[PDB]
RNA sequence: ACAGGUUUGGUCCUGGCCUUUCUAUUAAUUCUUAAUAAAAUUACACAUGCAAGUAUCCGCGCCCCGGUGAGAAUGCCCUC
């Protein structure tokens, strides 16, 4: 259909207010059920493959309708004006497919500020505004720190003495393993 | 923790 | 002694230049709503009634605090060399603790190069957020404060709303609050929208921010078309509090005036365009006149 | 897993244990890593013992504490 | 549950589904199941970077000296967690693993280019 | 039930007649206005200047059904159902 | 509640808006009133209002009734150090005896506020676990991290059905 | 429960059964692929392999994990 470009141009074209008028779109839809109560669950999909399914939901009805963050007034009629919530599938006959895209779109659409909701005031986050405190503050460098030597003795590679390699390899030999030298400083890169 | 129902076993201390 | 924003004097400035209006203030919302509860209360009561709303609109109008730019934090705890290549991202380590305030739990960073740092502004917010969640504030930087999705609630007289979204996200002291809130008091200053904020309790962060700005004239014109005199005196008179070193303010101590002749000292001595406020303070006071 | 009454595996009943190889430079370097590691953590494990102390003899007979008890004691009389 | 014996420890409990692991940091007696019953969780630890390339790690420093004050026992992946943090020295283990990588990337950069030339 | 619903909304009470028959303000404190006391009617005539007895305990007859549904404890498989629109 | 002379004051609100919280000592609360007379009205209606409000928040403190024992209608209290505390009301109103014992044995609003706040650091919101314990029950659940694989599978780079196939390939 | 069907030539009233909603197992008919969760007849008898070793000898550990719902109105909470 050529409306991709501006979604919102059927709503204000003269063939939306012909057929539907003032009322929303899914006012004229009835959903046929077993009985007294409806199920739960409306139907998954009405457009599977190319074939519709019996009676087409409000959405899957007319392909011309599309939904976009774009269009607000067509997004307006899925939400109540007055609670401010998104109506369930049941409330208004949609398909589940159609009806997750609705939500994602009126949340889409909430996110951009194209659609009003309520925003309640918030205190500020802290009590005090402090930036005194040395957790945010810079603290004094160490005396290991400022001269570039590690934080423990230990942490660096010492050559034992000969003597102890050599009470090493007869305490354990057979079973003894090649030595290495001190590890490299800095690894390259392959 | 009791009950009212209570069997005093007397194996488990004979084998002990 | 430089003036503050907490100071008294400023502040009951500030209380009685907004105003209180009661219908503006408490407005039914878009939430779930549910069936009113009635009762019978005579004319001493209803007055009692009112007075309680009263207070309770003037907790619900306590002003937001305004701050300056916070400084960034660089520091290093330790460097260890050792660890250049070990790991390739980055640990994050937070304190918690239902006892220590926020502003004083401990954040810090390990770099893949091995460096133990604190972290920064940006991250240390975000983290504080993950294990202390709350209301209104989402993890990532929302896409509503972009500067095209801000011209569209603009254009959508949005504006208080993007203020109360602002604190809410935002740290009062962060660089983005800072950046949206002076961007939402450029634009109704361009626009002349102020009567949006009348009632609000940013109405006062608008105010601060003129009066540091040495921006009057826009203010001024339209207090006094909406016939407003007694507060926007009060509003020059804030102006010499905060700028005593100045022609205007000296002028006042010269002349000595009173009343509306505070504006037209004002008006003429560093008023940008002075022309429309003393046409309109001329027009004001032909009309009040004749109403007289 | 097993229990003690169960009687063990066939296969492997004739085998006990293969320890690996061992560095003779490395081994020694991190013997002595291990020796001052396990000294600091003793010390500061030790730290925090005199702190629980400190912590549990304030919430008993703390300053703050006989001053909640008189006058708890000073209100009721 | 009523054991014979055991030794408090502060260890990581494993949770999650396949594929997204997420380890707690919680104290509880030794003898218990690993997501067994235990006595205060501490923090937590993400084992997978996020898309600013940070792995989360949550401490209860005030608690968690207060069960290494009373005699809580550490197991090796915590201590390596709490080395890098700062709260405790750098395990010895750490480093020795830091320096065979260093060693086996010098053999693996010196066998490459043997073969080059 | 045709006849007993006309009955009972033909002798529906508005806010007007009472506070007629009352002599007294009537104030509606809107849940989502907050405390604010928006008024609603006012008695038309005199006012009278004496305060309603406040009784610390009121006398009055509830509906089991209606406090069951209040505390939380009517768990049904059909009070929550969802249904078609109106 | 329909049977009942005042069937409000058998709901669960009306048992939870009495605000009378005794001390840790207090144990045994006992009550004499006269069924006749017009001096035991506040006795007779304290029993017959206010008791249930006191019980409800003092489910281990035990009440026991006395009727026409004793002509002058009295509150006796025992306390766990065997102090006897004897309140008379022979003309005192349903309202004047529930202030008069809040004040000698009911705790300080300062307290109670206190206690409640130190209770709510129990449940810290930085934990994780089940719903009724915890807020988040998985990592996931929070905005910016890896998700659930049962919502978003998961790239196959990280999946460990192919990283076992290169390392055996 | 927002209720509906059904007594009788027929109305009102009282009073049952059943329909409409959701979850689990087995069976019938049908069936393309991927991911995650879960995997449940039987306290009936069991082939075979495996599930507790570690460690300079001493020692420590060996239903702890795991498995099951047979038994017992057993218990839950709580004091010690
Ligand atoms: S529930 Fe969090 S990874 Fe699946
Ligand atoms: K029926
Ligand atoms: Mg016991
Ligand atoms: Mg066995
Ligand atoms: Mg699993
Ligand atoms: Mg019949
Ligand atoms: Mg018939
Ligand atoms: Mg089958
Ligand atoms: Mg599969
Ligand atoms: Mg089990
Ligand atoms: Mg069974
Ligand atoms: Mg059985
Ligand atoms: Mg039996
Ligand atoms: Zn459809």
């Amino acid at each position: 259909s050529p409306y991709k470009d501006e979604p919102w141009k059927y709503l204000d074209s003269e063939e939306y207010q012909n057929r539907y008028g003032s009322r929303p779109v899914w006012a004229d839809y009835r959903r046929n059920h077993k009985g007294g109560i409806p199920p739960q669950r409306t139907r998954k999909m009405c457009i599977r493959g190319n074939k519709v399914a019996g009676n087409p939901c409000p959405i899957c009805r007319d392909q011309k309708l599309h939904v976009d963050f774009r269009n607000v007034k067509l997004l307006e009629q899925f939400v109540c004006a007055h609670t401010g919530i998104i109506f369930h599938a049941p409330y208004t006959g949609v398909c589940m497919k159609q009806h997750k895209k609705l939500t994602q779109a009126i949340q889409k659409a909430r996110d951009h500020g194209l659609l009003r909701y309520h925003i309640p005031q918030v205190e500020p986050r802290d009590l005090d505004f402090s930036t005194t405190h040395g957790a945010v503050s810079s603290t004094p460098p160490a005396p290991t720190l400022v001269s570039g030597d590690p934080w423990y003795p230990w942490y660096s590679w010492k050559q034992p003495p000969e003597r102890e390699l050599s009470r090493l390899r007869r305490l354990y030999q057979g079973r003894l393993r090649e030595e290495s030298g001190p590890p490299p400083e800095l690894m390259p890169e392959v | 923790m009791a009950r009212k129902k209570v069997r005093p076993r007397l194996i488990a201390e004979l084998a002990r | 002694r430089k003036p503050t924003f907490m100071d008294e004097e400023v502040q009951n400035i500030l209380i009685k230049m907004t105003g209180l209006d009661l219908q503006k203030i408490f407005k039914p919302a878009l939430q779930e709503l549910k069936p009113p509860t009635y009762k019978l209360m005579t004319q001493a009561q209803l007055e009692e009634a009112t007075k309680q709303a009263v207070e309770a609109a003037k907790v619900r109008l306590k002003m937001p605090p305004v701050l300056e730019e916070r400084a960034p934090i660089n520091d290093v705890l330790a460097e260890d060399k050792i660890l250049e290549g070990t790991e390739t991202a980055k640990y994050v380590f937070t304190d918690i603790s239902y006892s220590i305030p926020h502003r004083e739990r401990f954040i810090v960073v390990r770099e893949p190069s091995g460096t133990l740092r604190k972290a920064s502004w940006e991250e240390r917010d975000r983290m504080i957020q993950v294990y202390f969640p709350r209301e209104g504030r989402r993890i990532l930087t929302p896409v509503i404060f972009k500067e095209e999705n801000l011209q569209t609630m603009y254009s959508q007289d949005q504006h208080v709303d993007v203020l109360n979204l602002c604190v809410a996200q935002f740290e009062p002291d962060s660089a983005e609050y800072i950046k949206i809130h002076h961007h939402t008091y450029e634009d109704i200053d361009k626009c002349g929208k102020y009567d949006l904020l009348r009632s609000t309790r940013h109405f006062g962060g608008m105010a601060w921010y003129f009066v540091n700005k040495k921006k009057i004239d826009g203010l001024l014109i339209d207090q006094i078309q909406r016939d407003l005199v007694s507060d926007a005196t009060s509003l020059v008179h804030l102006y010499h509090i905060l700028h005593p070193d100045g022609q205007s303010a000296q002028e006042a101590k010269k002349q000595g005036a009173e009343g509306l002749h505070l504006i037209k000292v004002f008006a003429k001595t560093e008023a940008q365009k002075g022309a429309y406020i003393e046409l309109t303070l001329q027009a004001y006071q032909e009309a009040f006149i004749t109403h007289s | 897993r097993k229990t003690r009454h169960d009687p063990p595996a066939k296969s492997k009943a004739g085998r006990v244990a293969t320890p690996p190889a061992v560095d003779p430079t490395e081994f020694f370097v991190l013997t002595e890593r291990y020796r001052q590691y396990r000294q600091t953590v003793r010390a500061l494990r030790l730290e925090f013992m005199s702190e629980v102390r400190k912590k549990l003899h304030e919430a008993r007979a703390g300053v703050q504490a006989e001053r909640k008890a008189q006058e708890d004691a000073a209100e009721h009389r | 549950r009523a054991y014979r014996g055991g030794h408090l420890t502060i260890r990581l409990a494993l949770g999650g589904c396949t594929n997204r692991p997420f380890y707690r940091i919680v104290a509880a007696h030794s003898k218990c199941p690993r997501d067994g019953r235990f006595v205060e969780q501490l923090g937590s630890y993400d084992p997978l970077p996020n898309s600013h390339g940070e792995k989360l790690v949550a401490l209860n420093f005030d608690r968690i000296r207060h069960w290494i004050g009373c005699g809580a026992h550490l197991s090796k992946p915590v201590e390596k967690l709490l080395g890098l943090s700062g709260f405790y020295p750098l395990h010895p283990m750490m480093i020795t693993n830091a320096e065979r990588l260093r060693r086996k990337r010098a053999r693996e950069v010196l066998l490459a280019s043997q073969k080059t030339d | 039930l045709t006849r007993g619903l006309f009955l009972g909304l033909s002798r529906q009470e508005t806010h007007q007649q009472l506070a007629d028959k009352k002599s007294l303000h009537v104030v509606e404190f809107r849940e989502e206005c907050g405390p604010l006391p928006i008024v609603v009617a006012s008695p038309q005539g005199a006012l009278r200047k004496d305060p309603e007895p406040e009784d610390e305990v009121p006398d009055i007859t509830l509906d089991w059904e209606d406090v069951k549904a209040a505390q939380g404890m009517k768990r049904s498989v059909w009070s929550g159902l969802k249904r078609a629109a109106t | 509640p329909m049977k009942g002379r005042f069937p409000i004051r058998r709901t669960l609100q009306y048992l939870g808006q009495g605000d009378v919280v005794f001390k840790d000592s207090v144990k045994v609360m006992t009550v004499n009133y006269n069924t006749h007379g017009e001096l035991g009205e506040g006795a007779r209606k304290f029993v017959f209002f206010n008791i249930p409000q006191i019980q409800y928040k003092n489910p281990w403190v035990q009440i026991t009734m006395f009727k026409n024992m004793t002509p002058s209608p009295f509150l006796r209290f025992y306390l766990d150090s065997g102090e006897q505390v004897l309140v008379d009301v022979e003309s005192k109103s349903n309202k004047e005896i529930v202030e008069h014992i809040r004040k000698i044995l009911g705790k300080n609003e300062e307290t109670l506020e206190k206690e409640e706040q130190e209770k709510k650091q129990l449940s810290h919101p930085a934990h994780f676990g089940p719903r009724k314990y915890c807020l988040r029950e998985c990592m996931c659940e929070v905005e910016g991290q890896v998700p659930c694989p049962g919502l978003v599978p998961l790239p196959k780079e990280m999946t460990g059905k192919y990283k076992a196939a290169l390392k055996a390939t």
